[PDB]
């Protein structure tokens, strides 16, 4: 019944000002006490309160963005509008806009303080980086099995997926074939602005004299697909 | 200013499980309190309003406790969609506040991480940097510690980890190390070292190579 | 001094 939407860039250059915008329906903000707040959670972590604005156009920040944040509403378009100044990698987050009931009333007039102790239908997010890098496509290099990547009868083996902005890239082995045991890690954000990831298998000793192991890595904000075959150091022959 | 600590910040459990977490208000914030479940990839989903009320549409599985500091949430009945993240979220103060989350995962018997370390390879040494890779592979639980040392010199700073998903099938974790230097750095040490600590372990595992033993 | 929530007075 109730839905909102985060709309929005994904990507901004620091300095430059986030503009977004929430879009919902099945309630109205002349509604008596509604709100609708924004809240953001940084890859990996916690949730974390930003601001909300009220029917009566009463608003709320957060004391430690409060001088960048800016909250404001359409009531006949069903909108709200999150702006934030300056903006650094420190907000790169996804960030969710989400409905607040106001009271319980009769007659128009309050009653009850419970229903407004949550926020009770979020949207399902937009996903803002904030990155100076240009497009690039990764380099790969091979995580080679060994002696010093072997467990009884069991090796491992990888590909490096190193340098490349934006993401996402994609990892695959021998065209698809081999997934039993792999592992794709998801990636990190490098010092540089860039990321890397890498993509592991384990595989029987045995098969590493006969079987081919090749990564099938593809980068589509840069067109750039690789196939890199791995195999034993030559010390390992 | 206002704090919220959720306990634990992790647990495990299995189907059919009863799970209590718990969130300690730094003062009163009367029944100002929300709880919100999270599965990855999704918004989080109200479950409990005003520390006890069970939202609309919510299993009755789920009950909310406490007022002023101290709340619980209950799931009597653990089911698979409820391995997931949980956050509580004060309403009585600005700023409204998140506690720091509580992930629960599936609960398996105790695995120890199989170690592998990778060298970085001549084609990367070729374009100036070398990154040296420690596979930590099928643990459980989650927790793990990996250290650097490259000639016995502690690494501070220069490495960076990533973790898997729980894994549906054996419900395991993998993690990966990266060590970044300098080609010229790389080639001016032999013992590349990474020791990991793991529940599952005796004695903290050490994995090296000398790239100056041939 | 936290400031109160909007709602924080109503019964």
């Amino acid at each position: 019944r109730i839905t909102l939407k985060e709309s929005g860039p994904p990507l901004v250059k620091p300095t430059q000002t986030l503009t977004l915008t929430c879009s919902f329906s099945g309630f109205s903000l002349s509604d008596f006490g509604v709100g609708v707040g924004w809240i953001r959670q940084p890859p990996g972590k916690a949730l974390e309160w930003l601001a909300i604005i009220y029917s009566d156009d009463d608003k709320r920040y957060s004391p430690s963005l409060n001088t960048r944040l800016t909250i404001t509403k359409d009531t006949s378009k069903n909108q709200v509008v999150l702006v934030m100044t300056r903006v650094s990698p420190v907000d790169t987050a996804t960030y969710f806009c989400a409905h607040r009931r106001g009271p319980t009333t009769l007659f128009g007039v309050p009653i009850a303080r419970g229903p407004v102790n949550a926020m009770d239908v979020w949207g399902q997010g937009i996903t803002v980086t904030i990155s100076s890098t240009s497009t690039k496509g990764p380099s790969v290099f091979p995580l080679a099995p060994s002696s010093k990547s072997t467990s009884g009868g069991t090796a491992a083996l990888g590909c490096l997926v190193k340098d490349y902005f934006p993401e996402p890239v994609t990892v695959s082995w021998n065209s698809g074939a081999l997934t039993s045991g792999v592992h794709t890690f998801p990636a990190v954000l490098q010092s540089s602005g860039l990321y890397s990831l890498s993509s592991v298998v384990t595989v029987p000793s045995s098969s590493l004299g006969t079987q081919t192991y090749i990564c099938n890595v593809n980068h589509k904000p840069s067109n750039t697909k690789v196939d890199k075959r791995v195999e034993p150091k030559s010390c390992d022959k | 200013a206002l704090q919220l600590t959720q306990s634990p910040s992790s647990l495990s459990a299995s189907v059919g499980d009863r799970i209590t977490i718990t969130c300690r208000a730094s003062q009163g914030v009367t029944s100002a309190l929300a709880w919100y479940r999270q599965k990855p990839g999704s918004p989080p989903q109200l479950l409990i309003y005003d520390a006890s009320s069970l939202e609309s549409g919510v299993p009755s599985r789920f009950s909310g406790s406490g007022s002023g500091t101290e709340f619980t949430l209950t799931i009597s009945t653990l089911r698979p969609e409820d391995f997931a993240t949980y956050y509580c979220q004060q309403l009585h103060f600005y700023p409204h506040t998140f506690g720091g989350g509580t992930r629960v995962d599936v609960r398996r018997t105790v695995a120890a991480p199989s170690v592998f370390i990778f060298p970085p390879s001549d084609e990367q040494l070729k374009s100036g940097t070398a990154s040296v890779v420690c596979l930590l592979n099928n643990f459980y639980p989650r927790e793990a510690k990996v250290q650097w040392k490259v000639d016995n010199a502690l690494q501070s700073g220069n490495s960076q980890e990533s973790v898997t998903e729980q894994d549906s099938k054996d419900s395991t974790y993998s993690l990966s190390s990266t060590l970044t230097l300098s080609k010229a750095d790389y080639e001016k040490h032999k013992v590349y070292a990474c020791e990991v600590t793991h529940q599952g372990l005796s004695s903290p595992v050490t994995k090296s190579f000398n790239r100056g033993e041939c | 001094l936290l400031e109160l929530d909007k709602w924080a007075s109503l019964w």
